[PDB]
């Protein structure tokens, strides 16, 4: 306790992508590193560029251990997202704030039971609009998947006025809300 | 089960 670091219930994995057009979507996905305790996770977080400074095209993101930050991958494949969309202003504002706070809720396990069906978050930078996801690992859970979309938006602190969809990665890779919040 | 606040976790971060 004097000299013990806080251990996470997940073992957690930071990736990063930078696009390039000569190369296929799951090369261009690189493993920064990964992190189990509170103390590695803001070593981490330090250390590296705020969102809204990343090169438009990137993206960050924090997967549990063994689950890669892609559709395809088992945990993936039947779930879905919960998305948030930002404008241009909010750039500025938001992405920095919502991203760190999503985080949070990941790391922290904030979704009590259903914090389990939670696979990984994202943050795409680009041109036209930023988004931040939080990925689930299955879109027919509905008391999990509307759980953790509910707490979600509590922890954004978004006004109701701000409506919220979630998406199934099924309906992404063939997009209309199985949930909104 | 592993669970922080956020407050918590934010008294860590320095
Ligand atoms: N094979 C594969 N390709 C992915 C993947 C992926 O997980 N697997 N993703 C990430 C992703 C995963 C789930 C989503 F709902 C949306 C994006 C993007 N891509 C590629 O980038 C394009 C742009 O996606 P983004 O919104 O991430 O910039 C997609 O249409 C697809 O071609």
């Amino acid at each position: 306790e004097h000299y013990i670091k806080h251990p996470l219930q997940n073992r957690w994995a930071l990736w990063f992508f930078k696009n390039d057009k000569s190369k296929t979507w799951q090369a261009n996905l690189r493993l920064i590193s990964k992190f189990d305790t509170v103390e590695d996770f803001w070593a981490l977080y330090n250390h590296i560029q705020l969102s809204s400074n990343l090169m438009p095209g990137c993206d960050y993101s924090l997967f549990k251990d063994g689950i890669e930050p892609m559709w395809e991958d088992e945990k993936n494949k039947r779930g879905g997202r919960w998305l948030i969309t930002l404008n241009k202003q909010q750039r500025r504002s938001d992405l920095d704030r919502f991203w760190l706070e999503t985080l949070l809720c990941l790391i922290g396990e904030s979704f009590d039971d259903y914090s389990d069906d939670v696979c990984g978050a994202v943050v795409n930078v680009r041109a036209k609009g930023d988004k931040i996801a939080i990925w689930t690992t299955e879109c027919e859970n509905r008391e999990a998947v509307t759980h953790i979309g509910r707490v979600y938006k509590e922890r954004l602190g978004l006004p109701p006025k701000i409506v919220i969809g979630y998406q199934s990665h099924a309906d992404t890779a063939t997009t209309k809300n199985r949930f909104v919040v | 089960r592993i669970i922080y606040d956020r407050k918590f976790l934010m008294e860590c971060r320095n």
